[PDB]
């Protein structure tokens, strides 16, 4: 849950689930940007965030 | 070069040194481990030791 | 009578290192947000709004 990661201030299982390269869930709301190219489609840049 | 005295004074003042290494484990017991196991506060370790 | 077979002697020291006693200017303690903060029952501080 995000409301909880912003409300108690903890990052420790996300940093830890994130770190060792491992599947991971995020429930919550996000602002998203719109991007339409083919380029950043072929060089990833959807996960450098 | 020095007289026995004065290298015996030298020596121990050499091997008896107050120092010890510093470790990231030692640094974070050395913060108090009631605060460490509340909520309210996120301790994190930025400094590279 | 100075002797210099005995005189003679070496010393033993660590190559080089540093002094570090502050010890808290290597941890970060950024806390929560003052409305939502709990007790040790995990129960907000204040529950009265």
């Amino acid at each position: 849950n995000l409301e909880e990661l912003m409300r108690t201030g903890s990052y420790a299982q996300i940093t830890n689930m994130l770190l060792n390269n491992q599947p991971v869930a995020l429930v919550g709301a996000l602002p998203f940007v719109t991007d339409s190219s083919v380029i950043s489609l072929i060089a990833i840049l959807d996960a450098t965030v | 070069i020095l007289h026995p005295i004065d290298y015996a004074f030298n020596e121990y003042f050499l091997q008896h040194q107050l120092v010890e290494p510093l470790n990231n484990d030692i640094i974070f017991n050395y913060i108090p481990e009631r605060i460490r196991n509340d909520v309210n506060y996120i301790l994190n370790m930025d400094r590279n030791l | 009578q100075f002797d210099f077979r005995n005189s003679m002697h070496m010393l033993t020291s660590n190559l080089t290192f540093t002094v570090y006693s502050d010890l808290l200017a290597f941890v970060s303690a950024d806390t929560v947000e003052p409305i939502n903060a709990v007790a040790f029952d995990n129960m907000r501080i204040m529950n009265e709004l």
